[PDB]
């Protein structure tokens, strides 16, 4: 339902 | 039950029956054993990495803390590790892409949480769910042994079963939050989305290994399509 994200890379 | 170990003690608490060092103990896996994939698979290179030891046995490269590109990966990965405290953290997963934005991996290394209760013997309540639940907590001994066999497929799996990673490709930490979770708790460091990561229908599947501290468990798994 319900997520996080991040930028790496 | 806690563990007599000098190198242990560097890196990980020597006792993880109680709740709140079984959730630290999460934590500092969290740090080690995505560290050891971010070095290993070489999406980072040596220089953000410093070599600890988990064991006399074994070593790995660890984010290091000065350089600051490697920082703030290592407070993001904090972060996430600090949410299983509360218990709010379902999953973790170092998703590997080939272009930047996209929902289908090319490769994922995930990390997947189950909380339990009172004294850490009854599941709260997936398809990763039950086998979890099954498992028992059998000292802190066994626990060392369970980190160990970790790292050690990790190491195995990155340099001596998996293709290269491509030329250009986009990684990244995705996670996903439990039911419980508030709707004004937000993990530092992680904007929230209405998108997870999706596989390919052949994408290769290999487990890598599982942690049972005293309250928590863990479950990490490896797709990939270089595989």
């Amino acid at each position: 339902m319900r997520y996080g994200q991040s930028p790496n890379m | 039950d806690a563990i007599d170990d000098k190198t242990w003690s560097k890196l990980f608490p020597s006792i993880v029956s109680d709740p709140d060092r079984s959730s630290n103990f999460m934590i500092r896996a969290i740090y080690v054993v995505f560290s050891a994939v971010l070095r290993q698979r070489n999406i980072l290179e040596k220089e953000y990495f410093s070599k600890n030891y988990i064991t006399e046995n074994l070593s790995c490269m660890t984010l290091s803390f000065k350089n600051l590109r490697a920082h703030q990966i290592a407070q993001l990965l904090r972060a996430a590790g600090d949410a299983t405290k509360d218990g709010f953290l379902k999953e973790i997963s170092l998703v590997v892409t080939e272009h930047d934005g996209d929902v289908e991996a090319i490769e994922v290394f995930s990390m997947k949480f189950i909380y339990f209760e009172n004294g850490g013997v009854v599941a709260r309540l997936d398809p990763h769910f039950a086998e979890l639940a099954q498992l028992r907590y059998e000292g802190a001994e066994s626990v060392r042994d369970q980190m160990v066999t970790i790292v050690r497929s990790v190491q195995f799996l990155c340099t001596k079963v998996l293709e290269p990673l491509p030329a250009e490709f986009t990684a990244n930490f995705r996670l996903k939050y439990t039911n419980d979770a508030p709707s004004n708790f937000r993990i530092d460091g992680f904007d929230d989305s209405s998108t997870f990561y999706t596989l390919p229908d052949g994408i290769q599947s290999v487990t890598i290994g599982h942690l049972r501290p005293g309250h928590h468990a863990a479950h990490m798994q490896c797709w990939s399509k270089s595989m």
